């Protein structure tokens, strides 16, 4: 069912709160190899196409 | 020759020709200093490129 999916999704959004409490700071160099990479992913194409501009 | 800069000696060229001529006429254009900023800007890339590149990978 997918009740229980949506259940699943919330609450083990809580559990997975709760695993990243476990693991703040490797959460915290996890979430940064992400942000630094979509960040720049974004930069180069928003710059790169104004310059195209 | 010499690995000479071109903004040099043009001007030396010049008050050459307005002398070797009575009057200045030669008014040529410029050489090699066109190529000197086309370098300064193709290397420019290269530095942007790789830069971003290679602190990228740094990240990974």
């Amino acid at each position: 069912g997918w009740r229980q999916f949506v259940s699943g999704f919330n609450e083990a959004l809580t559990m997975a709160w709760r695993a990243l409490a476990a693991n703040k700071m490797r959460t915290l160099l996890t979430m940064l190899g992400i942000i630094i990479g979509i960040a720049s992913v974004v930069s180069i194409v928003v710059v790169g196409d104004a310059a195209k501009q | 020759k010499e690995g000479f800069d071109s903004a040099e000696a043009e001007q030396q060229l010049t008050r050459l020709l307005s002398l070797r001529h009575g009057k200045k006429d030669f008014f040529t254009w410029n050489m090699d200093g066109v190529l000197k900023t086309v370098e300064k800007t193709t290397r420019t890339l290269q530095l942007f490129l790789t830069l971003v590149a290679v602190i990228s990978l740094v990240v990974g």
